[PDB]
C-alpha cells in the first residue's frame, strides 16, 4: 500500500532512524495536492453507475467478436461478471485518488492480473479498451477542476500501462 | 500498515462501496489539521533523548530492585537493552502519531513481543510503568505543559492529538501486559 | 375422480345416488381399462412429448428464451421443461381419474398468482402445453387423441 | 390499534393525569420521524410485488419445499403462501406507520400460531421468508426505515415462533 | 418433548390430524441404558445423526385415535408415520 | 537465489515444495518481535511427523495483510483466567463443529438439487433455442446489447436464478459464519498456549 | 440418555432450523472428548447386570444377617426388590455419568430416598457399602485393570473420567446417610 | 518417495527375505498393463490446463460466496493462488499416478497442508469440492468418456487406473479435511 | 376529490364533518395554487415528457417493439405512445385533485381485464409509466417532484 507515509516511514524505519525532516516534508505535499484530488473522489463516487455503463458497452463496441458461441462473454452473465469487473477497477481508482497512491490499484488489481486473465482466456485489449475510453471522455472544465483531472487521468493510464 | 486514510478505505473495502461524502469530511477534518499534527510530532522528537532517560531511570527511582544482583537491568549489558527498548517504543509510538493510525503499532511492535518478554524473564510491572511514564512527559510536550523547556508554535488547542497519543501509550501497555 | 364427485352431489342433496349416477359409476369402471392403457401410451413416452413441446414452444415463442427471457439460460430452460413434464403427468392422473379433478386441484388453483408471483408470461405456458397436445395426440389413435386432448383443452381453457 | 399517540394519551388518561414533559418528549419524537415513517411507506406500497418476489426468491423458492411433498407444492399453496408474505408486508407496514405494534397483536398474530399448526405449515420456513423479507425491505428504504420497519419484522417473527 | 422439538418431528403431531401417540416416560429412556438396547441407539447420540433419531421418534404416531376401550380383545396392524 | 550481492532474507514463494517446510518456515521465524536469545528447541518432532505444529504458530510467523475479513482477535480477547478461557475455547470449537455437520447437508441439498433437474436439461441440450436478439449487432437490442442500468449485480452469480443458483447462496451464507468461529479458536489457542508458556516462567504458576 | 447431547441438525424443523439453538454449550461437551464418555458408558452398560449381582453377594458375604430369617433380604420379595434397587441406582449413575451432571440424579432416584428406606426399614449401612462395591467395580472398568474381563480401547488416559463416577457415588452415598 | 516397485520392496524387507516367484506377478502385471499407463497420464497431461480452469470456476459457480467482498477468492491475488494450488494438487496426483504409488503426494504435498489452510483462513470445504470436480474431470478423461474432447488410443479397458487416480483425490481430499 | 371523500365518509356515519376535515379541506384549497402551477408544468410539457418515456420503455422492454412486438409497427407504437399520454394526462388530473379518486377511477379499475383482452403486456406499460416518472420529476424542484411523483408511484402499484 504505497502512500507517500508509507514510503517515508518505511525507508526511515530500514535505518531505525527517527522522522527527520525529509520525512516531515513529503506530508504536507499530501496536503496540498490532496485538496483537489479528492474531489475526482467525488466525481467518482457519484457518478459510477453511468461510468460503468458508458464503458461497459465501449469494450464489446470495439470488440464485437466476444459475443459468440465460446468466448468471453458467451452469455449473459459473462457480461455480467466483465460489467462487474470494470465497477471493480474503477472502484480502486477511486480508492487510489483518495490515498493518495496506487497501492491499492498494484496489490487488488495488478498483482497477480495477467496470470488470472491468461489461464481465464480473458482479452487484455477488452480491459483497456474500457479504460482507455474513460480517459478520454474526460474533458476537464466540465466534470472537475483542473488539478482533477490530471490526477484521475494518471490513475487511469497507470493502471493502462500495468495491464498491457 | 496503514494510516488514517486508509482506515477508511479497508473499512469501506468490507461495506462494497466508494468514498462518499458521508465519511469524507472527518478525513478534511484530519487533513485541515495536518499542520497542528506535524507541530505535535515534532515536539517528541525534538525530546526522544531526554524522555528515554527521564523515564528509564525513573523506573529504577522508584523500583531499586531491578539494580541489584539478580535484577534485569542490573548489570551495564541489560542496561543498554532496557534504554534501547524504551526508544523502540518511544520510535514505534511516534510512527503511530505521524499517521493518525495504529497499524504499524500492532503488527510491527507489539506482535510477538508477549513471549519474547517471558522467554527472557522481564518484569511485566516494571514494563508497564516505563511505557506508562514516557505518555505523563508525550502529554506535557504535546500541550507545551513542560516545566523545564518550552517551544514556539502558534496559538491553540492540541487535546486531540495528546488524547491520540495518550491512547496510544496505554494500546502498547496492554498487549505486554 | 367422477365416483368421488358424484358421491359429493349426492351428498349435499341428503339422498342416495339416483339410478342416473350408478349408471355413470358403471359406465366409468367398465372404461377404466382403455383409460389405464391411454395413461400407459401418454405415460412412457414423456420423453419425446415434452422435448417436442419446448421446441415448439422455443420456435413459437423465441422471447421467453432470448436474452434476458424468463426461461433464458441453461437452468432455466430446464426448469421450463420441468413445468411441462409437471402438466404431462397431471394429464395423465386427470386421465385415469375420469375428470379433472386431479388437474385442477393440483395445478390450476392459483396458477395465475404463482406465475406472477414467479415472473412468468402464462401465455408462453399454455403454448407449451398446446404444443404438448400436438404432439402427444400425433401417437394415439382417432378416438383416442380425441379423449386424450379434451383434457389439454381443459387446462389451456383455466391457463388463459 | 392504538398508535404512538393514542398509546401516550391513554397513559396519560388512565392516571387523570394532563400531559406532562415526558408525554411531550415522546410526542416531538414521534413527530420528528412522522415524515420519514411516510416516505418509507410510500417506497414499501410502490414495490410490494418485486420485494415478495424477492425474498421468496432468497429463502424457500428451490428448496424442497415446493417440490412434492412440501407444504407448498401445488399451485393452491404457492398461490395461498404468497397472498400470506402480502398480508405480513402490508401489516408491517401499517404498524410501521402508526408506531405502535398493536395492530399486530389484534389482526395478525392472534390465533396465528394455531391456524399455521393445524393446517400443517411449516413455521421455521415462514420465519425465514418473513426475515429475507427483511432484508429487501430494508435495503429497498434505506438504513432508517428499515431499521423501523425491521422492528415490526422481528415482531412478527417473535409473535409467531 | 425434548427431543420431538430438537428433532423437528414437533411440526408433524402439531396438525390437525387425528393421531395416536404411544410417547414412552421418563422411566422409558432412562432404561435404554441395559447393554442390548445401548449397543442398537447409542450412536443416536452423536450430532450428526438427527437423521434416525427422526425415524425412531415418527414410529410411534399412529394415524387415527384409538382409545383403550377400542382394542380390547382385538389385534390390529396399521403403519405409523414411519412407514413401518 | 541471493546471488554474490543480497543479504539473505526468509523466502516466500508459492511453492515451497513440500508443504511441511512452509508451517516450519512460519514456525522458525515468527513476528517482527521475537529473537533468538533464550528459545527451547523446535523442529525434531514436526519433522518426523510426531509433534503436529500449531495453527496459530503459522499466522504469528505471516507477514500480515491489509484484507482482514476475520480480524485477528488477539488484542480484542480480554485478560480473564486460564479456566474460562479453557471455557470459551470449548465452546467455540462446539459450535465450529455444529456448523460443518450441516453444510455437509447443504452440500447434499445441492447434488439433489442437480438430480432433480437432470433429464430436463438433457432434452435442453440438443434443442435449437435461438434468441430473439442480442447476439449480432445487425438487429436492434436496445438495452441488451450488455446489461442494463447497474443491474450487473454484486457479483454475476446473483443475478442469474435457478434451483441451483439459490441454494449456491445458501452454502455461501453458512460459509462466512463457519469461518468466522473457525478463526475464534486459533486465537484462543494463541491465548491458552500462552498462558502455559507464562505458568513455565519461574512464577506463582 | 438419548437427550444427553444436543444433535442440532435438522431440517424444515420450522422452530429449530432458522432459530436459537445450543449451540454455545451443547456442542463444546461433545467436541471435547465424548469418544472417552461413550467407551466408558459401554464400559458400564455391557457389565452392569454382574456388577449389581457381584455387589449384592459381597454385601451378603459380608453381612449374612440380612440372609438369615428376619433379615431384609429374606423372603422371595426382598431378594428380588433389593436386586431391582441397586441396579436402578447403577442405571441413574450411569446416565449421570453419560449427562456429565447430576441433576436428575438428585431430582428422579435421590430425591426422597433416605426417608423411603427408613419408612420401610430398610439398612442403611448395607446399601452404603453394596454402591461402594459398585463404585470400586466402576472405577476398575473404567481403567480397563478389571483382572477378568478385557475390551479393547484407543489408547489413552481416562482418569479424569474416572473421578467423575466416583464423584458421583459419593453423591449417592451421602445421600442415602 | 517411493513408486509400486519399491513398495513392495519396503514391505518385504520388514520380513527379511528375498524376493521370490510367489508376489513377483503382481509386479508383473504392473508391467504389462504398464503401457496402458502411460496412455492413462498423457490423457491428464494433454488437459491439464482446461482442468484447473473447469475446476475452479466450478467452485464459484456453485459457490459464489468466495468470491464476495472479503471471500477467500476475491481479489485478484487470492484467484491466482487458489488457481496456482489447484495445479499443484493436479500435479502430484499425476506423479503419483505415473508412479503407482502414494508416497510422493504425501510427504511433499500433503503433509501438513490441512493446519497451513488453517493458518491461512481458506476454506476446506470449497477445496474438497475443487478436488473433487478434478476428479470426476480425470475419471473422464482416463476412460475416454469426456464429452468435449476425445483422444486416439488402442480399445480396452483402463477402470483399474481410472480408479488409481480416483483413489488417489479422495486421498488428497481426507488430508486436507 | 379530496372534498368528496371527506363528504362520503361522513356521510356513511351520518355526522356532519368533524374539525379534523374541516382543516384538511382548509389546508386542500390554500395549496391549491401551487397544485395548478405544478399541473401547469406537467400539463404543457407533455410531449417532452411521452417522447423521452417512450424511448427508455423501448430501449428497457425491445421485445414489445420487435418483429411481432404488441407495439410492433408504426401503428401500434403510436397507440402505445396515445396510451402514455393518457396515463400523464390522467396524473395531470390527480395532481389538481388531491387525491388518486381521478387517476384510479378513470384507468385504473379494471386495468388488467383490458389489457389481458387486449393481449398487451402490463408490465410494460409499468415500465413506460415508470419512465415517464423520471422524465417528469427530472423538470421539477425538489417538493414539487416529490409530490408528483406520489401519484406514478400509485399508478405503479396498481399497474403491477
Ligand atoms: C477486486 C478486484 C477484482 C478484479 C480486477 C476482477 C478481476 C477478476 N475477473 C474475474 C472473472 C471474470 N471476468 C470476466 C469478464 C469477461 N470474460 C468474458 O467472458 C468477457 C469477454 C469479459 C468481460 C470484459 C468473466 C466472465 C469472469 C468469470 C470467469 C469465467 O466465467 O470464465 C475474476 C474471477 C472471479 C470472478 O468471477 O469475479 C477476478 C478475480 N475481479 C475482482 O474481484
Ligand atoms: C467521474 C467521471 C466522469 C466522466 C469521465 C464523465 C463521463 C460522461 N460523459 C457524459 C456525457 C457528455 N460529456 C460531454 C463532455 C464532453 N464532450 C466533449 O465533446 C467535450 C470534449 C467534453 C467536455 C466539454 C458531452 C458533450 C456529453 C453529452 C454527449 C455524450 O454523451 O458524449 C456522461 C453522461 C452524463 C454527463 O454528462 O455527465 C458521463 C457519465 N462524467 C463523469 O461523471
Ligand atoms: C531518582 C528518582 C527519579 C524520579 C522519580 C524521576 C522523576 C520523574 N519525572 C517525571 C516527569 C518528566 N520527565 C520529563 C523529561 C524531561 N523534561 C524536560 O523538559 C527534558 C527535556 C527531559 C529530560 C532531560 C518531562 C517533560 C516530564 C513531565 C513533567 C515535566 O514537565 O517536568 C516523571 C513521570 C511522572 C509519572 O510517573 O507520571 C517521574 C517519575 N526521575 C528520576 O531520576
Ligand atoms: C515540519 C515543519 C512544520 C511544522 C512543525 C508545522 C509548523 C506549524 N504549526 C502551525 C500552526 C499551529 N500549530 C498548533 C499546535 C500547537 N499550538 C499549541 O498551542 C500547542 C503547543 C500545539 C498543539 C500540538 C496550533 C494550535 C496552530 C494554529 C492552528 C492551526 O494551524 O490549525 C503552523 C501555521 C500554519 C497553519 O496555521 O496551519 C505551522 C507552519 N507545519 C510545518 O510545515
Ligand atoms: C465373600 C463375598 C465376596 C464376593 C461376592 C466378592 C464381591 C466383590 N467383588 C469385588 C471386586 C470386583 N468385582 C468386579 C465385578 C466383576 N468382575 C468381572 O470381571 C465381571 C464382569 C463382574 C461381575 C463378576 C470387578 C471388576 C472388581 C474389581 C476387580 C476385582 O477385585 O476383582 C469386591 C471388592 C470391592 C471393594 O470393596 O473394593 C468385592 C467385595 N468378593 C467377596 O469377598
Ligand atoms: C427411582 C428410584 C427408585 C428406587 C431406588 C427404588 C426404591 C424403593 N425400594 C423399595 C422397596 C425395597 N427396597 C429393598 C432394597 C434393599 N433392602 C435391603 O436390605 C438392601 C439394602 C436393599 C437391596 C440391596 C427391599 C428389600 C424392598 C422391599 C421392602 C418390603 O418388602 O416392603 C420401595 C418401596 C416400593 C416397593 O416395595 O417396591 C422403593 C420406592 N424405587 C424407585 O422408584
Ligand atoms: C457411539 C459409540 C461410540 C464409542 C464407544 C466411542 C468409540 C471411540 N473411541 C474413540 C477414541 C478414544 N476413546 C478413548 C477412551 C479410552 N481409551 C482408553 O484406553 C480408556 C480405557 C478409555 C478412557 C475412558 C481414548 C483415550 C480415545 C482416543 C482419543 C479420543 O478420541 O478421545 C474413537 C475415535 C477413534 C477410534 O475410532 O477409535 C471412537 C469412535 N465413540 C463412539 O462414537
Ligand atoms: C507443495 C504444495 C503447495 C500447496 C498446496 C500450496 C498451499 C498454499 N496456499 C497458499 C495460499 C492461498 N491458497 C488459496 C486458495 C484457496 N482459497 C479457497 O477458498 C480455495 C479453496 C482455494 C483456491 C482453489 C488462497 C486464496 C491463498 C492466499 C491467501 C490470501 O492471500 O488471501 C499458501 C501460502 C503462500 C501464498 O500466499 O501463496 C500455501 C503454502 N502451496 C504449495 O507450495
Ligand atoms: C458457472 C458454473 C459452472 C459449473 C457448474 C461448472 C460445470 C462443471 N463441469 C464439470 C465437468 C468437466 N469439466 C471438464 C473439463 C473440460 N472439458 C473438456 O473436454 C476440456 C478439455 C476441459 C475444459 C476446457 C471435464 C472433462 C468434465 C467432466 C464431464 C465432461 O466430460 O464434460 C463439473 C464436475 C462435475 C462434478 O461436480 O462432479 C462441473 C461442476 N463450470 C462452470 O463454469
Ligand atoms: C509416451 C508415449 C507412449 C504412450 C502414451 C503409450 C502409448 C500406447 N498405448 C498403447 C496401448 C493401449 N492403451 C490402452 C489404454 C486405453 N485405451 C482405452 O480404451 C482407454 C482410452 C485407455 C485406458 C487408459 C489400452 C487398453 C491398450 C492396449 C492393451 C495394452 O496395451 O495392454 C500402445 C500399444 C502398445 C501396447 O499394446 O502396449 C501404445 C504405444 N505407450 C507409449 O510408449
Ligand atoms: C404441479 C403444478 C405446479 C407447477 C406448474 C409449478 C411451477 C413452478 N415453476 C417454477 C419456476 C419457473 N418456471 C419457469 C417456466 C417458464 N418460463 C417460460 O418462459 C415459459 C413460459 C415457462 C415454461 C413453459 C421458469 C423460467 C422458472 C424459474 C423462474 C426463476 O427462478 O426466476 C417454480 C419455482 C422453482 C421450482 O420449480 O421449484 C415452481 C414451484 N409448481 C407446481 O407445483
Ligand atoms: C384512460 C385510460 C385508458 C387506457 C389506458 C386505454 C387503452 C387502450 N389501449 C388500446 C390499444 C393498444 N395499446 C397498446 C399499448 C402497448 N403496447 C406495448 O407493447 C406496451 C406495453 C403498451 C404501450 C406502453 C397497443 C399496441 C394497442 C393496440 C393493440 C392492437 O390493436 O392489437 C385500446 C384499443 C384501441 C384504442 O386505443 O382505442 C384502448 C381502448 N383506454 C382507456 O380509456
Amino acid at each position: 500500500m504505497k502512500s507517500v507515509i508509507t514510503t517515508v516511514v518505511s525507508a526511515a524505519d530500514a535505518a531505525g532512524r527517527f522522522p527527520s525532516n525529509s520525512d516531515l516534508e513529503s506530508i504536507q505535499g499530501n496536503i496540498q495536492r490532496s485538496a483537489a484530488r479528492l474531489e475526482a473522489a467525488e466525481k467518482l463516487a457519484g457518478n459510477h453507475e453511468a461510468v460503468v455503463k458508458e464503458a461497459g458497452d465501449a469494450c464489446f463496441a470495439k470488440y464485437a467478436y466476444l459475443k459468440n458461441p465460446g468466448e468471453a462473454g458467451e452469455n449473459q452473465e459473462k457480461i455480467n461478471k466483465c460489467y462487474r469487473d470494470v465497477d471493480h477497477y474503477m472502484r480502486l481508482v477511486n480508492y487510489c485518488l483518495v490515498v493518495g497512491g496506487t497501492g491499492p490499484l498494484d496489490e487488488w488489481g495488478i498483482a497477480g492480473a495477467r496470470e488470472v486473465y491468461r489461464t481465464l482466456n480473458l482479452p487484455t485489449s477488452a480491459y483497456v479498451a474500457s479504460i482507455a475510453y474513460t480517459r478520454d471522455r474526460l474533458c476537464v472544465p466540465r466534470d472537475m477542476s483542473a488539478q482533477a483531472g490530471v490526477e484521475f487521468s494518471a490513475y487511469l493510464d497507470y493502471l493502462i500501462n500495468a495491464l498491457s | 500498515m496503514l494510516d488514517a486514510f486508509s482506515r477508511v478505505v479497508v473499512n469501506s473495502d468490507a461495506k462494497a462501496a466508494y468514498v462518499g461524502g458521508s465519511d469524507l469530511q472527518a478525513l478534511k477534518s484530519f487533513i485541515a489539521d495536518g499542520n497542528k499534527r506535524l507541530d505535535a510530532v515534532n515536539s517528541i522528537v525534538s525530546n526522544a533523548s531526554c524522555m528515554v532517560s527521564d523515564a528509564v531511570s525513573g523506573m529504577i527511582c522508584e523500583n531499586p530492585g531491578l539494580i541489584s544482583p539478580g535484577g534485569n537491568c542490573y548489570t551495564n549489558r541489560r542496561m543498554a537493552a532496557c534504554l534501547r527498548d524504551g526508544e523502540i517504543i518511544l520510535r514505534y509510538v511516534s510512527y503511530a502519531l505521524l499517521a493518525g493510525d495504529a497499524s504499524v503499532l500492532e503488527d510491527r511492535c507489539l506482535n510477538g513481543l508477549k513471549e519474547t518478554y517471558i522467554a527472557l524473564g522481564v518484569p511485566t510491572n516494571s514494563s508497564i510503568r516505563a511505557v506508562s511514564i514516557m505518555k505523563a512527559q508525550a502529554v506535557a510536550f504535546i500541550t507545551n505543559t513542560a516545566t523545564e523547556r518550552k517551544m514556539s508554535f502558534a496559538a491553540g488547542d492540541c487535546t486531540s492529538l495528546a488524547s491520540e497519543v495518550a491512547s496510544y501509550f496505554d494500546r502498547v501497555g496492554a498487549a505486554i501486559s | 375422480s367422477i365416483v368421488t364427485k358424484s358421491i359429493v352431489n349426492a351428498d349435499a342433496e341428503a339422498r342416495y345416488l339416483s339410478p342416473g349416477e350408478l349408471d355413470r359409476i358403471k359406465s366409468f369402471v367398465l372404461s377404466g381399462q382403455r383409460r389405464l392403457r391411454i395413461a400407459q401410451t401418454l405415460t412412457e413416452n414423456r420423453e419425446r412429448i415434452v422435448k417436442q413441446g419446448g421446441q415448439q414452444l422455443f420456435q413459437r415463442r423465441p422471447d421467453v428464451v432470448s436474452p434476458g427471457g424468463n426461461a433464458y439460460g441453461e437452468e432455466m430452460t430446464a426448469t421450463c421443461l420441468r413445468d411441462l413434464d409437471y402438466y404431462l403427468r397431471l394429464v395423465t392422473y386427470g386421465i385415469i381419474a375420469g375428470d379433472v379433478t386431479p388437474i385442477e386441484e393440483i395445478g390450476l388453483v392459483g396458477v395465475k398468482e404463482m406465475y406472477s408471483a414467479l415472473g412468468t408470461p402464462i401465455s408462453g405456458v399454455a403454448e407449451g402445453i398446446r404444443c404438448m397436445k400436438d404432439v402427444a395426440c400425433s401417437l394415439l389413435s382417432g378416438e383416442d387423441a380425441a379423449e386424450v386432448g379434451f383434457y389439454f383443452d381443459y387446462t389451456l381453457a383455466a391457463m388463459q | 390499534m392504538q398508535d404512538a399517540i393514542t398509546s401516550v394519551i391513554n397513559a396519560a388518561d388512565v392516571q387523570g393525569k394532563y400531559l406532562d414533559a415526558n408525554s411531550v418528549e415522546k410526542l416531538r419524537g414521534y413527530f420528528q420521524t412522522g415524515e420519514l415513517r411516510v416516505r418509507a411507506a410510500a417506497t414499501i406500497a410502490a414495490n410490494a410485488a418485486t420485494i415478495i418476489k424477492e425474498a421468496v426468491a432468497k429463502s424457500l423458492l428451490y428448496s424442497d419445499i415446493t417440490r412434492p411433498g412440501g407444504n407448498m407444492y401445488t399451485t393452491r399453496r404457492y398461490a395461498a403462501c404468497i397472498r400470506d408474505l402480502d398480508y405480513y408486508l402490508r401489516y408491517a407496514t401499517y404498524g410501521m406507520l402508526a408506531g405502535d405494534p398493536s395492530i399486530l397483536d389484534e389482526r395478525v398474530l392472534n390465533g396465528l400460531k394455531e391456524t399455521y399448526n393445524s393446517l400443517g405449515v411449516p413455521i421455521g420456513a415462514t420465519i425465514q421468508a418473513i426475515q429475507a423479507m427483511k432484508e429487501v425491505t430494508g435495503s429497498l428504504v434505506g438504513s432508517d426505515a428499515g431499521k423501523e420497519m425491521g422492528l415490526y419484522f422481528d415482531y412478527i417473527c417473535s409473535g409467531l415462533s | 418433548v425434548k427431543l420431538l422439538n430438537e428433532s423437528g418431528v414437533e411440526k408433524l403431531v402439531e396438525q390437525a390430524g387425528p393421531y395416536t401417540v404411544f410417547a414412552p416416560t421418563d422411566d422409558a429412556f432412562a432404561a435404554l441404558l441395559e447393554p442390548h438396547s445401548f449397543n442398537k441407539l447409542a450412536t443416536l447420540l452423536r450430532p450428526e445423526n438427527n437423521d434416525a433419531l427422526r425415524k425412531v421418534l415418527m414410529h410411534h404416531v399412529i394415524p387415527g385415535a384409538f382409545t383403550s376401550a377400542s382394542l380390547m380383545d382385538r389385534a390390529v396392524t396399521v403403519k405409523s408415520l414411519a412407514g413401518e | 537465489v541471493f546471488g554474490l550481492d543480497t543479504v539473505p532474507y526468509m523466502r516466500f514463494r508459492g511453492t515451497y515444495a513440500p508443504n511441511s517446510t512452509f508451517n516450519l518456515q512460519c514456525r522458525l521465524q515468527g513476528g517482527w518481535a521475537r529473537s533468538d536469545k533464550k528459545l527451547p528447541m523446535m523442529s525434531m518432532l514436526p519433522l518426523n511427523n510426531k509433534a503436529a505444529i500449531m495453527p496459530h504458530q503459522i499466522v504469528d510467523g505471516l507477514p500480515v495483510i491489509p484484507n482482514s475479513e476475520h480480524p485477528s482477535q488477539k488484542y480484542n480477547v480480554p485478560k480473564v483466567s486460564r479456566e474460562k478461557l479453557q471455557r470459551e475455547l470449548l465452546i467455540a470449537q462446539g459450535k465450529a463443529n455444529a456448523l460443518q455437520i450441516e453444510l455437509d447437508a447443504a452440500y447434499t441439498s445441492l447434488a439433489s438439487s442437480r438430480a432433480f433437474l437432470a433429464p430436463f436439461a438433457a432434452m435442453a441440450a440438443d434443442m435449437d433455442i435461438r434468441p430473439l436478439y442480442g447476439k449480432n449487432p445487425q438487429v436492434f437490442a436496445g438495452q441488451f446489447l450488455g446489461v442494463g442500468a447497474g443491474q450487473w449485480g454484486k457479483t454475476g452469480a446473483d443475478t442469474v436464478r435457478g434451483r441451483s443458483r439459490r441454494v449456491a447462496a445458501d452454502i455461501g451464507v453458512k460459509e462466512f459464519q463457519l469461518e468466522r468461529v473457525k478463526q475464534l479458536v486459533v486465537d484462543l489457542q494463541r491465548a491458552l498456549a500462552l498462558e502455559d508458556a507464562e505458568a513455565d516462567a519461574p512464577a506463582t504458576s
